[PDB]
């Protein structure tokens, strides 16, 4: 004979939170009267990990100077010479958009980022100072997941 | 060129009221060691720990979260942010750190039910250009997905007993039908829930 | 009377490209009441999905994601044990059960068609126990 019997199985599956973040080293920058050049490519990030919904106001980069929307990068030499730069990327209709930058959007609204990793270049603005002659930056990239 | 990665274990922590602790993995996803550093921040009652130490190439440790005191209301859930940092070992030069952020969900076994439970019950507005919606339950509605007139706008969570504001984008006009998924208590994005708005 | 009780094992990490890790403990289950000399082939686990080899467990999200599982469990000399599941089996994990009960082990595969979302998973699963 045939004995039957059920019981119904059960599975707890769970989503980690990962961020990546890949820094691609852009040309050498060229002093032309004292000036760099704008928008310059600095670099090129990429950052990745995040799950899909996870949006532009979220993330932020930080600094020590601070500056509301601009990365603040100084000479290595003592002579704390600056320049500011901002981060921005495209969305899927190719309009502008920003991350946060010391907790401000420099452009664009609020988006979903890209589906799996998104790029944002880092443009260089200029140095409200003048005269330019290694410069540093040190940046903690926030992710606030959803 | 440069690689970084931190990895929690989970996407958000939900902690019982008044419990002991909570346990939660941390991996050093990169090949260099890293200090790892942990930060609870308000949207100090919790603690962390370790709240520093070094964690080697592709390693995993685990934190402890444990509530030490603290007033919390039994009506609502409320929400810190756990911070967990890589720090990386020390003509333009930048140094990146990644400070992946998870929510803290703070929730009363006083609550009845859990979120998924309640996510249906979300009620939409528009008012003043912005879709507006008000979660009557005591649960922080953390949307992971969110389209109005079938575009998408980027989510935020709804908090307890109370209202978001989303900002639309253009071409709405006479828009009604809201879609939306909340993300659940694990992880992942919930089931479709379709509304169309009030006055 | 055949009893099937059930103990889930640890939750499941979900990969970065949607898919889990194979050999996983999802969960144990415990057959019993079974006659003396009942062998592996006259026990028959099978699902709603009906996979041949295999169980197959969904969200309760209503987006029906779904991951399966094997179902083998182990000799006193660790040999594998391979009751039929949907009617299948694998060759040459036949065997007599252990006396009174036996634990079978439900043991990931992987995501069957798209990426995995965190959540609870179920199967609704039932057990036919011939030869009684």
């Amino acid at each position: 004979a045939d004995l039957t019997a059920s019981f119904t199985a059960t599975a707890t599956l769970v989503e980690p939170a990962r961020i990546t973040l890949t820094y691609k080293e852009g040309a050498p920058i060229t002093i032309m009267n004292g000036n760099i050049d704008t928008e310059l490519l600095v670099g090129t990030l990429t950052l990745g990990g995040y799950k899909t919904g996870t949006t532009s106001t979220s993330v932020n980069f930080t600094d020590a100077a601070g500056d509301p929307m601009y990365l603040t990068f100084t000479s290595q030499d003592g002579n704390n010479h600056q320049f500011t730069t901002k981060v921005i990327g495209k969305d899927s209709r190719d309009f502008d958009i920003s991350p946060k930058v010391n907790g401000e959007n420099l452009v664009g609204d609020d988006v979903v980022l890209a589906t799996g990793s998104q790029d944002f270049f880092v443009r260089s603005i200029g140095s409200k100072g003048g005269k330019l002659a290694k410069y540093t930056d040190a940046v903690t990239v926030t992710v606030s997941n959803q | 060129s440069k690689e970084y990665g931190v990895t929690i274990g989970e996407s958000r922590i939900i902690y019982p009221l008044d419990a002991a602790g909570v346990m939660v993995s941390v991996k050093n996803t990169q090949d260099y060691p890293v200090l790892i550093q942990s930060r609870i921040y308000d949207e100090d009652p919790f603690v962390v720990t370790p709240p520093l130490f070094r964690l080697d190439a592709k390693q995993q440790n685990s934190l402890r979260i444990a509530q030490a005191g603290g007033v919390f209301p039994r009506d609502k859930e409320s929400l810190k942010w756990l911070c967990v940092k890589g720090i990386p070992p020390k003509g333009v030069f930048v140094q990146f750190a990644i400070n992946n952020c998870i929510k803290l969900l703070v929730r009363p076994n006083e609550l009845k039910g859990t979120p998924i439970q309640f996510a249906e019950n979300l009620s939409w507005k528009v008012d003043g250009g912005k879709l507006i919606a008000e979660n009557p339950s005591p649960f922080y509605m953390n949307i992971g997905e969110l389209t109005f007139g079938g575009k998408s706008i980027p989510s935020h969570y709804i908090p307890p007993k109370s209202t978001w504001a989303f900002d639309l984008p253009k071409g709405l006009a006479g828009a009604r039908n809201v879609s939306w998924r909340i993300i659940n208590d694990q992880g992942g994005l919930d089931r479709l829930y379709s509304k169309n708005v009030t006055l």
